[PDB]
């Protein structure tokens, strides 16, 4: 459209001139581009470069400004002019990024125009005080039956999902993002869960088709995708976990509640490994700098859960890592297994086996755990826990046999608690104990379909009350025994 | 006093230039025109007039001219009884929201070690309760004691118990340094403590202090938090002669900061890829930690082994500055038993017949004995199995496997993941126990009867539930 | 009693060939682990010897 | 000069090891960048670029030939170090000598099951 063009874009266009600090580009290479002057820069300031680029103001040197390029240093020339922008390195935040694919600094790239936001907010901010936080209490329910009853996620923590390429760490995030949908269309605005999702290191195909399964499935109304991937400069598969996490820790600071998937941190240590050896800064282990630790750490730090003093808000991490042959003594898995609060172990045998999602119960953890699990689900996967192990100890047997075919669950397919709840009761009463196992998966989708189409009644009070009660106990008894009787 | 110029910024170094009155090493600066105090820490006299600092905080926004006062100290924080249920961190001002820390002194925290005629030599069991810690590697009365581990073990749990125990049971104004570790384990102790009456928030009889420097902090901040709450522990074993408990976790990450700004100190990298001044830097900070003739230092430092490596050089370095090295095992911990304490790697100074008694030094002898056994035997028991082995050894393999189990404890503090209620088994009952399933009275229950459990008894009774239901 | 041993004789070294190759397996894991790692560490000596110059 | 003149050549190498390790001693002295074990980067160039001259030229240009036998020490048996490494993926082909096949009176000691000739059953003659 014509006048689409006249819009403001030329009335309003910033075609203002101003007295503007300038550097000059010494010495382009490596990423790093040596800048002769901005006397008045500020350490970790934002400064902009004649290509439009834009670089960090890494190394204040007495005769010289080390400036880290983001972006190909293919578009810098020595003796290209270097704008200050007076703003320490900051990317947009709002809710008007919701919806919005975007890049590590902030800018749309899914064609929809720009993101009107108002705020902007640091990308290298300091994590929150022993005072500002409290401990974690509310359920972060991600869907998955294996999750949310043996390794249960509260709002506020970090929980690693570490495994080998190609476990389905992208599946459980996914599922994780998709389930929140039940939650952000009701009523109680104090559990809806904001997603982020960056992606670093990834290939932009793989991103875009996730994208799509969140538009699918309509959860991208609520998400972020900031997305830094494989052919984008280091310093952006740098920078991508920070501009997510500001944007995370705008919800986290006014009360609201958003989760984070950092997919995946391996990458981005690997791209801080480029950058450090691009410095000539010494190498230590698998040739990792000093300050890797410090790098994932004081991202991994932000995620909190504030008090009711501080807006009651929170931000869950779910940090990915890919182990190498299923190493988890490894430097990288080791540190972050250091930084979070649990692991979900992935494993290859599992997977290659049908046990999907395959997820070792012996060895995922989470320090938090209880502390954030309903009643209900509480009631029914203690009992669950308790015979796993029993079951793992002696590899009752056939009671560890259905329950471990129980925990199978299908892609895109997030249960709510409740239903979630009733598959386990049905399977940790024993009332399919002498059901063979291979049935066991087709039961249980016939159950829940009866359970949902007929019995929403019993439903809605779980839901109500978050605990099965004695009452709830014999109605779900009988409706479990009738259908077995009919099965 | 003097004022001098930024000149360069570089992380978490900062270059100052000073024209006239250039500060001593290890004076404290201040930073000029900041919102929050920023100190710079001098390490290094460059010439030229200029001083090489590393800086507390962030170093964001600095440019370079700007002012930088110079404090003609070292970084002093407030020592006292007023610190007791109080939260500080490296540079000494409260992080609590309580208002400040009303002191009648004030300490620098870089000091010299007690001399070697200030040195105490007596050596006295402390129990904590803990089956495999008090059988195999008593923990001394005023000795530094250690506990190794790699990521996930159970070096926080395991210290947490012992807070729980020790400290509890304790009455001499304990400390705990948090350097480099989760705020959310700082909050957590900080609220515990709060509930079970350690810390008073009002009328104050506070027998805790607090120092805080945690993994989001810069690696100047991560690399004096030790020696900060080194020095409130110091005051109160010299100044006062109290009995002070000191906790420090993690302490791998003092070296790790160390390590992290050593490069941009301009110095050729070590081994590994530390700094060449790890063992000197580990030795001055771990010399002031230490029982005196004045008073005595309980000290437990958890330590952090990267990678699971323990010939890493920064904890192959700590061994030799500990009494009682308690060394947590990945491989352990995957069988599901914790505490995950590798039996055979777990030494202590008191494990002297002529300080622990011939029956305790014997018994624990003799499980390190049948448990190397068993080891050893573990390669052709998984390449035949156990079906070759001879009598003897299939004797010594039930006793061994049985040994294992019984090592294991719940925890009060585990309830959340053992399901079981912590036991906190005496010493006796432990050395009985031992000698008991070493002289064979047991050969006929099952192993799982004595997984998780307190004294034997408890294992017996477990036995007799899984004889009767099963 | 020859007969049922010959077969627990076959049945033995067949779980005896299956738990070394896994042993095997582990181990040759370990070993392509260590040697990155000594080639990690020869490199480092090597770059930090030339940089001191 | 001979594979240029239509007649033939048969060049050997003994051996290719203590080239590189002096090719690795000039290039160190000229303070050349240092790879894996100071070998320089083009160390994999200066063989290949010489083991690429042997070659087999048809009738057009005089049907002469060039064969290399280029010779490698290894040390314990190691043929993933990093000059057997690139000495093994440059050439058609290795004979591989054990020195327990040596001593177990097998002489030639050439281990058969590791030897390659990927050239091989082409030239070979019908009657072998
Ligand atoms: N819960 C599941 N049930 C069944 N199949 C699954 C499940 N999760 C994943 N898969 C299948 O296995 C594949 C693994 O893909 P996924 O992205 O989830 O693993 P990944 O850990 O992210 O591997 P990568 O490193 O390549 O990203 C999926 O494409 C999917 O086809
Ligand atoms: N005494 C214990 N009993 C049962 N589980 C334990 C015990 N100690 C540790 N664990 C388990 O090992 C995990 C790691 O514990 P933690 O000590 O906090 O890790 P770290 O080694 O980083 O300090 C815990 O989450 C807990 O599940
Ligand atoms: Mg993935
Ligand atoms: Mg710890």
């Amino acid at each position: 459209e014509m006048s689409s063009i006249l819009e403001e874009r030329i009335l309003g266009a910033d075609t203002s001139v101003d007295l503007e600090e300038t550097g000059r580009v010494l010495s382009i290479g490596d990423g790093i581009a040596r800048v002769h002057g901005l006397r008045n820069v500020q350490a970790e300031e934002m400064v902009e470069f004649s290509s439009g680029l834009k670089g960090m103001s890494l190394n204040l040197e007495p005769d010289n400004v080390g400036v880290v390029v983001f972006g190909n240093d293919k578009l810098i020339k020595e003796g290209d002019i270097v704008k200050r922008t007076g703003a320490i390195v900051d990317v947009p935040v709002g809710e008007e990024l919701l919806g919005r694919v975007v890049d590590a600094l902030g800018n749309a790239i899914d064609g929809k125009g720009p993101i009107g936001s108002k705020t902007r907010r640091r990308v290298g901010l300091k994590a929150p005080g022993i005072i500002p936080r409290i401990s974690v209490r509310e359920p972060m329910q991600t869907g998955i039956k294996a999750v949310d009853s043996l390794v249960p996620i509260g709002r506020g923590q970090r929980e690693l999902i570490i495994g080998d390429r190609q476990t389905g760490k992208t599946s459980i995030a996914i599922d994780t993002i998709i389930n929140q949908k039940r939650f952000n269309d009701g009523s109680d605005e104090k559990k809806k869960l904001y997603c982020i999702y960056v992606a670093i290191g990834q290939k932009r195909s793989t991103v875009a088709q996730l994208v799509k399964r969140l538009t699918d499935a309509d959860a991208m109304k609520y998400t972020i995708v900031v997305s830094a991937t494989a052919s984008d400069a280091a310093p952006l598969q740098y920078l991508a976990p920070y501009s997510g996490c500001s944007m995370g820790e705008y919800f986290r600071d006014n009360g609201k509640h958003a989760l984070i998937i950092y997919d995946d941190l391996s990458k981005q240590a690997v791209a801080y490994r480029q950058m450090s050896l691009l410095l000539r800064r010494p190498p230590g282990r698998e040739a990792y700098p000093g300050d890797v630790f410090y790098l994932h750490s004081r991202l991994l730090e932000r995620a909190a859960k504030m008090n009711d003093a501080f807006g009651g808000g929170s931000l869950t991490a779910l940090p990915v890592i890919e182990t190498q042959a299923g190493d988890v003594s490894a430097y990288i898995p080791t540190n972050v297994i250091s930084i979070t609060d649990g692991q979900i172990f992935l494993e290859t045998e599992l997977f290659y086996k049908g046990i999907r999602p395959a997820i070792n119960v012996g060895l995922s953890v989470s320090r938090v755990g209880s502390a954030a699990q309903t009643r209900a689900m509480k009631q029914v996967a203690g009992t669950m826990k308790l015979e796993l192990a029993q079951y793992r100890e002696v590899a009752l047997l056939s009671r560890g046999v259905r329950l471990t075919e129980l925990l199978k669950q299908g892609q895109y397919s997030p249960m709510a608690i409740e239903e979630q709840v009733a598959v386990i009761y049905a399977g940790v009463r024993g009332y399919l104990d002498k059901l063979e196992p291979s049935k066991i998966t087709k039961f249980e989708n016939a159950f829940l379909s009866h359970v949902v189409s007929q019995h929403q009644a019993l439903l809605g009070t779980i839901r109500a009350d978050g605990k099965i009660s004695e009452q709830s106990d014999a109605k779900l008894k009988e409706i479990v025994t009738n259908f077995l009787a009919g099965f | 006093a003097a004022t001098g110029r930024i000149v360069a910024v570089i992380g978490a170094v900062v270059d100052v230039q000073f024209d006239e009155g250039l500060p001593p090493i290890l004076n404290a600066l201040e930073v000029q025109g900041r919102e929050t105090r920023l100190v710079l820490e001098v390490a290094q006299h460059l010439g030229e007039s200029t001083v090489r600092t590393i800086a507390m905080d962030g170093t964001e926004g600095l440019v370079r001219g700007q002012k930088v006062l110079d404090s003609g100290a070292p970084i002093k924080i407030p020592v006292g009884p007023e610190t007791l249920g109080r939260i500080m961190n490296v540079i000494g001002e409260p992080i609590d929201e309580r208002g400040p820390i009303k002191t009648k002194q004030f300490a620098p925290i870089h000091a010299e070690a007690p001399e070697f005629m200030e040195m105490s030599v007596e050596q006295e069991i402390l129990v904590t309760g803990i089956k495999v810690v008090d059988l195999l590697a008593p923990y001394a009365k005023g000795g530094k004691i250690g506990l190794f581990g790699g990521a996930g073990v159970g070096k926080t749990v395991l210290i947490m118990e012992l807070i729980n125990n020790v400290a509890k049971a304790h009455g001499g104004y304990s400390v705990f340094a948090g350097v480099g570790e989760r705020t959310r384990e700082g909050n957590d102790l900080y609220h515990e403590m709060i509930e079970s009456g350690v810390i008073n928030l009002k009328d104050a009889t506070s027998k805790v202090a607090l120092v805080y420097g945690q993994m989001n902090e810069p690696p100047g901040a991560r690399a004096r938090v030790a020696l900060t709450g080194l020095t409130v522990a110091e005051y109160f074993r010299d100044q006062e002669g109290q009995d002070v408990l000191l906790f420090i976790d993690n302490i791998f990450r003092f070296t790790q900061a160390g390590s992290e700004v050593s490069a941009l100190l301009g110095r050729i990298p070590s081994a590994v890829g530390y700094q060449p001044t790890l063992a000197t830097d580990m030795g001055t900070m771990q010399e002031r930690i230490t029982t005196t003739k004045k008073g005595s230092i309980t000290s437990v430092q958890a330590i952090y082994v990267p990678a699971d490596d323990l010939t890493d050089p920064a904890p192959a370095t700590t061994f030799a500055h500990l009494d009682a090295t308690t060394v947590l095992s990945r491989a352990i911990a995957e069988l599901g038993i914790y505490p995950a304490v590798d039996p055979l790697d777990s030494t202590s100074r008191i494990m002297d017949p002529n300080i622990v008694g011939s029956e305790h030094y014997d018994v624990a002898r003799g499980v390190q004995k049948i448990l190397q056994d068993y080891k050893s035997l573990q390669d052709i028991i998984a390449i035949l199995g156990m079906d070759e082995l001879s009598e003897e050894d299939k004797l010594t393999v039930s006793r061994a496997r049985k040994i294992q189990r019984f090592l294991s404890q719940p925890f009060q503090v585990a309830e959340v993941f053992t399901g079981h209620m912590g036991k906190l088994v005496p010493l006796k009952e432990t050395i009985k126990g031992f000698q008991q399933i070493l002289a064979g009275e047991y050969d006929h229950l099952p192993e799982q009867a004595f997984y998780m459990v307190g004294p034997i008894e408890e294992a017996v009774a477990k036995a007799d539930k899984l004889a009767e239901e099963h | 009693s020859t007969t049922s041993e010959q077969s627990a004789r076959m049945t033995a070294m067949d779980n005896a060939s299956k738990n070394a190759s896994e042993m095997i397996d582990k181990l040759t894991l370990t070993f392509n682990r260590t040697r990155q790692a000594v080639i990690t560490k020869e490199l480092i000596e090597i770059i930090s010897g030339a940089a001191a110059l």
